[PDB]
């Protein structure tokens, strides 16, 4: 319990500041309705089952000349969780887009403080997507992905490399691809009904797409997304598993290219 | 909980939306479809002549249809929170 | 590191106190036993000798490490100080030079300098919490 | 044994560590999650945590592990109670329920991924796992079960934003905020479908099947 | 029945208060001058009084530091 | 009896739970809520919460309970002082006005809930019921009855908001925001029928009905 | 009397007391609530809540103050001066010059609605009122004053929107936000009035007439 | 009848002030020689006006704990 | 004097009374309110307020605030560094400079009310005002002072607005929303006039004059 | 040196000044900006800032000073751990990248103006300027070519909505809302030819150039 | 006359600074081998300074408090 | 093991990883303050 | 094989706990009659104990303050 | 010059750091035995050193607070 340990317990600490760093930063973990403890016990109690096995041995200096080795879990971290947010990112954008077909935007359209459209239809598809993740292997992959990290780029004096930080910053890049791979019949059909509904004033400027076109868009709208919904359940496997794909060829990219 | 319960109760949440929002955008286009057709023929027009029209169909919409939309919605919810023990596994 | 570089000295200080001080005990405890010799140590030459060296005690292994069950047991072990004789008066036809006035005063002397160094110490290590919070 | 010896310093230790672990062990976690989800609905908080959402959550968890608690209590108190038993079996004793409980709500999923990396070999039984397993595995399926339950909950009242986002819209009522409208309807919405009693409820239910 | 939370802390606070009370008339009956109680008596159960009342002390601070915790966090 | 032992050890922790448990015990929890929809609606908070609000909401729940208090009172403090009352009799001497003062204001329906999941055997009559259950059923059913109050307080602001929207729209208007133009509107309807009065009197006298 | 105890033990408390009630029995909530509905029109913040408003209403109110503060001062801090008087007279004898100011800002029938709750007797004078009755009856009455006063605010400015809408529509600006262009005529209006100083001294005025 | 916590709270400080008044004024009727008052009663009063005190201290910041743990949440 | 007690109680005092009091005191309003509402012209926000056009406004404020702090400088704290100067006269010595300053910029106006709000007598030099008439004095002419500039930042964008408009209206545009149109157009004009340079450039220049 | 006193004062205190101060003083400005710019390009926000965006920008400034991040730590952190080096040639040699990096993009007549307002006299060369006159003619430089790199963005999605209301209203429709026609074009524009990599490649390349 | 709060601060604050003069000059005198002054004299008045000054360090920190609570109002 | 060298061993562990603490306390703040703006 | 330092903690109260039971019951044999066992030596492993049972103490004061410390994070 | 907040800031750290260390200093050749230095003189300085430690850090503080308070206003 002395030194002969209390220094052993620097063991825990750089472990530990990276499940912290991830969970602080990833999906489902750093979802504001935990209380705060439950996701700091988490990060301390999962390093105790991690920590041994973990053959780290530092300093945390006075005024840390190794406060650079704390950056570096704090990175990879920020590495794992954040860049799973993306999948999320897409359709929160693709939802988002459906609803600015529709009507339900035209605020966001000319001009303010007030946007009103996130609750309405981008957040249906992002907590969907949030029990799609969930219901795997959601909430795991990016622990075990943690502890791979761990193991190939455990704890060293070159912790990151440059032209590694471009693969997360033009990862998404995919975020703008697969919202729309997502969201492309429904907008491709109420692009179709706008169009058409238009061709209608050529018969009579009076048609007033005011009057006559937003109700037959939303309902249009509604009931197209009610066909499509099962769609998504397919894509998200690909929403998920490309970005892990991504995470885990970095993962793997940085240990042989160190 | 597998991903066919999650996409059967979106669809389930789109298709209870799409039943309690059909009749008042059915009233809605309906009247406005009279009087943009009846817009012509005498085509006299300011820019609508038919918002009061139309706020005057969903007063009735909301009176006729009223007590089995919200019925419909409160069976909905009702059936959700009470299989919510279920939904888990 | 840069935490045990500061208060290296005067935990190297104190521990070199502890040390003496059972060497004053040890006179004393021998206050009548023929032929004893008292002993003591130089602080000031021992301290700096401890701050650049180390440590370094000199003899002492202990057992080895196996699987449990195999009675760990220590050989007699003595820090690295060379031992001073202390310069007799009166001497006293037992070889016992061991004056109650001289060991005793040195006792008292010892005792308050340790408590001086606990102080020290307490003090560092108060301002770095209070530092950190 | 001990000897009123560093007994009474384990305990005020374990009194130390009962609000944090014993409550993130336990229960508390899911209803307490589930009730901050709800309160992301229904628009505006309107309801104190400090005092009558945390108050409900511990009653309603005490009335949970009333069975837990009386296992524990009969085969731990009553005989670590000056005879037979002091500190020594009072841990396994008063485990044995604990253990149980948690078993019977972790997703079975998670325990395979904290076995697969604490490199413990393979488990024969339900029984096999243990606390250093167990723990993590508890906390992971709890977050996972209280996440379910609580965007299920979001559903509803987010289909009430989007049917009166649309309405607004096809009256052509330009960039009036549904949400200040939506914000009543969420109300009774929650109030006409007997909100707190199914909601409470279901939880009790949920976590013990 | 249960452990009844409420029941085992009425039942802790009384054996605290039966103890201070049984000590008090100890030291009552000495002061008086009955014969029988001696003075090593009566301070050794007023010292054990003391102990009993400080563990009760020490344990309602850990008790009032757990709700307190419990009850600081948001929801 | 208790002894200036226990007696000024239970005194101390009562007020430390005083805060929380007796002020989300009482009142204080409709108020709050009722004030902070009502908030909602008039536009923005416009009112400082921490305040005006708490500070109302305190004296207005000290009215409330006065005859409670004095019940409690009476029976409880000038007979604890001195003779034939400590702090056994004293509490039932005092529970007994709160417990009728809550179960008036219990759902009838919230009881049975709690009642059936804490395995509570058959009720004989209302004052069968225990604090255990009695405490968390009252929450739910205050929560129940504050947000009943909160939409229809929302009403009538929701009238002015939709009317002036369609007037606006409907004039040509077509996109100026009809919440700038609503507000000096629902602060004149509230303070036209003396809304605070109405308001409040209409709480305290519905917190007993 | 009080003894040095009791007697800067009331002292320290009542400064824990200060920031809440004195400045909410006072004034500064009118002043403040003022301030904010103005500051809802005429578009976004355009004053640092926390640091410019705030505390321009507390030299504000201290300046309504100081004449109250100034007989408070003259009937307690001078004779408290070791004589005559200690904390017991002294105490209503500094409460009365702040009732009078209280009851001259009071409705006339707030302090009806709190004193018929109270179940308080049957009052002969302005001077027979409790600050018990007297303080939510001024909150009250506050507000309503305040809400009047933000009402009268929002006038012009939304008679500058109005205009400026109506130009444009006349003009065939189908799709043009008018807030933006009626924004910097908002500040106008706000400016050539010389808005701050009326509206600042208008307060004061009204404070007190 | 009514309670009016101003009301028991002006009594107590009143209870606490008037017990250290009679303390005070009897340590000044013993270090002044009148007769009769011993030194044991001055000690046992100025410990017991010491100890309602400090019981009025507790009280008191257990209720402005309570006060601004109250004015702490957002309506 | 003061002997080591008062001073360092009242130095932690003034710094914490330092953020809210003294730059609101100061400058900084000014600045700040200028680019708030050169934020809400140019379109969305689009330039971060929590850090960035507060780390400039504090810069701006503090290069204009030099030749003041170098007064105050020289005035004490070389001659309250240990020599017939101890925070007394460093006190006043420090305020003068700080004084005239504030009554450089405070609208001829503004102090009169202040003044006739304290029944204050006459006042025979600009010595003459006190800290107390010339703070909420400074603080009023300060927010005019920052609509006046508000105004001419909103004019020409004002113009870019309207032109485009009419031009969408002219060539036919039937609903086109201009909005989205100008937004660049307004960057571009803000860019190639180099605006942020000369915008605090006129910011500075007209602080002093 | 400093002695276990300071040192772990000005490295708490750094760390506080880092999220606003170090932040704004590198990158992450012109990125941020450029960013919320596409933004509202394309419509609406569609990107969760407070999730996406914001640690995008974040890495790609990761990206941006590795080489300046580089050089620092060749030139201190080598030397400075354990020998010959400490905390004063320390700083100037790790000032030194950061300084050359920020001068490289400052508009040479920024540092013009806020010299000639610190009342600065000459400037001996490039490196004779000082992180005073350095960091606000960095800001406010860096604000300009965030709006240049906007206004380019901005250039073909403005196009293609004024080619798309222009083939709608020229092939007869009227009246219909070119806004959501275009949205989904602007989505084509920007996907096909892979807009992410483009927009992050050139700012990459035109950050240093 | 009028009130000033700063002047009464002022006051309160000169007040409390010349009790420390005449403590500190009581000792300097007693430590410097005067007559007249006795080390009760020396101990009462250093106690009476030191009351004095924690009281003002109270009144300080519940006017910083109730300032901060004032200014964290949201408008 | 000495017992000084103990209490030592105590009081340097117990700093270290209260300047642990802080530091990760700090970074988390920065982290949450540049999460917490408008884009 | 392993540390499990909860194992360590669990040696080190084993250990404090069996030095205060042998003092313990060489007190009980002393005090009994039983010859052999001193005065002095009963007297010294008394102390020993005590030093013993402090040095428990302070290291569960000390861990309890690290992990109340550890748990103050932000996360 | 200027008043130089930077070049202020770090000569008043400077200030501090120094004198911990003319105080270390001191400590160091009295505990090493060098003749001269009175052990008064030793803890003397060592509490001028800590309240000058503590000094700098409640400026450091308030100054830390009054940052993140203007910092944090909306625009």
């Amino acid at each position: 319990t002395s030194e002969q340990w209390l220094y052993w317990l620097h063991l825990y600490f750089w472990p530990l500041l990276r499940v912290l760093a991830l969970i602080s930063t990833a999906p489902i973990l750093s979802e504001r309705a935990i209380p705060k403890r439950v996701k700091l016990g988490l990060g301390i109690m999962i390093t105790l089952v991690i920590a041994p096995s973990l053959p780290a041995n530092d300093t945390p200096l006075f005024s840390i000349a190794a406060l650079w080795l704390a950056m570096q879990q704090i990175l990879i971290g920020i590495a794992l969780g954040f860049t799973m947010q993306f999948a999320f990112a897409a359709v929160r954008t693709a939802g988002e887009f459906i609803g600015l077909q529709m009507g339900l935007s035209f605020a966001t359209f000319v001009d303010p403080g007030s946007h009103l459209n996130m609750p309405v239809l981008a957040r249906i598809m992002d907590m969907l997507a949030m029990l799609l993740f969930l219901t795997f292997n959601g909430h795991l992959w990016l622990i075990s992905l943690l502890v791979d990290t761990f193991h190939t780029l455990p704890i060293g004096s070159n912790p990151v490399n440059s032209n590694a930080f471009m693969a997360l910053a033009r990862a998404g890049g995919l975020i703008f691809l697969n919202g729309l791979m997502l969201a492309l019949p429904v907008i491709t059909l109420l692009l179709t009904l706008n169009l058409a509904l238009g061709l209608l004033n050529r018969m009579a400027p009076q048609l007033s797409i005011f009057v006559i076109g937003f109700p037959l868009t939303l309902t249009v709208g509604i009931m197209l997304m009610a066909a499509l919904m099962p769609l998504i359940a397919p894509f998200c496997e690909h929403l998920f598993s490309e970005i892990f794909n991504l995470l885990a060829d970095i993962v793997s990219e940085m240990p042989i290219n160190n | 909980m597998t991903p066919e319960s999650v996409m059967m109760m979106g669809t389930e949440a789109m298709k209870v939306a799409l039943a309690l929002a059909a009749p008042l955008l059915l009233v809605a286009l309906i009247t406005g479809l009279i009087i943009s057709i009846l817009q012509a023929a005498t085509q006299i027009n300011e820019m609508t002549l038919s918002f009061i029209p139309k706020i005057v169909a969903v007063f009735i919409a909301i009176i006729v249809a009223g007590p089995w939309m919200l019925n419909l919605l409160l069976d909905y919810v009702r059936t959700l929170f009470s299989n919510l023990p279920y939904i888990i596994g | 590191d840069r935490l045990d570089a500061a208060l290296r000295f005067q935990q190297e200080a104190l521990n070199l106190r502890a040390q003496r001080q059972e060497i004053l005990a040890a006179n004393i405890a021998n206050a009548d036993t023929p032929g004893y010799q008292a002993r003591d140590i130089d602080f000031a030459s021992e301290l700096k000798k401890v701050m650049v060296r180390g440590r370094e005690e000199t003899g002492g292994v202990a057992l080895t490490l196996t699987s449990s069950h195999h009675i760990p047991a220590q050989a007699v072990s003595s820090p690295a100080v060379d031992l001073l004789y202390r310069v007799p008066d009166q001497p006293s036809l037992d070889g016992n030079t061991v004056d109650m006035d001289r060991e005793r005063t040195q006792f008292a002397d010892n005792s308050l300098k340790y408590q001086m160094g606990l102080t020290v110490l307490g003090s560092q290590l108060k301002g770095m919490m209070n530092v950190l919070q | 044994s001990w000897s009123l010896s560093v007994q009474t310093l384990v305990f005020i230790t374990s009194l130390t560590f009962l609000p944090a672990i014993l409550l993130m062990m336990t229960s508390f976690t899911r209803i307490i999650i589930v009730f901050g989800l709800l309160r992301n609905a229904l628009g505006t908080p309107s309801a104190p945590p400090n005092q009558v959402l945390l108050g409900l959550a511990l009653f309603l968890t005490f009335f949970i592990m009333s069975p837990v608690i009386d296992k524990i209590y009969v085969d731990a108190y009553q005989p670590f109670s000056e005879q037979k038993i002091s500190m020594q079996e009072a841990l396994d004793k008063g485990a044995q329920p604990l253990r149980a409980f948690m078993l019977r709500q972790t997703r079975e999923a998670d325990l395979a991924l904290f076995a697969r990396l604490a490199n413990s070999g393979p488990l024969q039984g339900p029984e096999a796992v243990p606390m250093r397993i167990l723990l993590p595995a508890y906390v992971t399926s709890e977050l996972k079960t209280a996440f379910q339950i609580g965007f299920t909950i979001f559903i509803p009242f987010l289909i009430i934003d989007l049917v009166i986002a649309s309405v607004l819209m096809a009256l052509g009522m330009m960039m009036v905020p549904p949400a200040t409208i939506a914000l009543p309807f969420k109300l009774m919405l929650f109030v006409l479908v007997d909100g707190w009693q199914l909601l409470m409820g279901s939880l009790a239910q949920s976590f013990y099947s | 029945s249960t452990v009844s939370f409420a029941g085992q802390l009425h039942a802790a606070l009384d054996r605290i208060s039966d103890r201070q009370a049984a000590a008090r008339v100890q030291a009552e009956k000495f002061t008086l001058g009955e014969p029988g109680i001696a003075l090593n008596d009566v301070m050794a159960d007023m010292q054990k009084a003391s102990v009993s009342m400080q563990m009760g002390i020490q344990v309602r601070n850990k008790l009032v530091a757990a709700y307190q915790e419990v009850m600081s966090m948001q929801v």
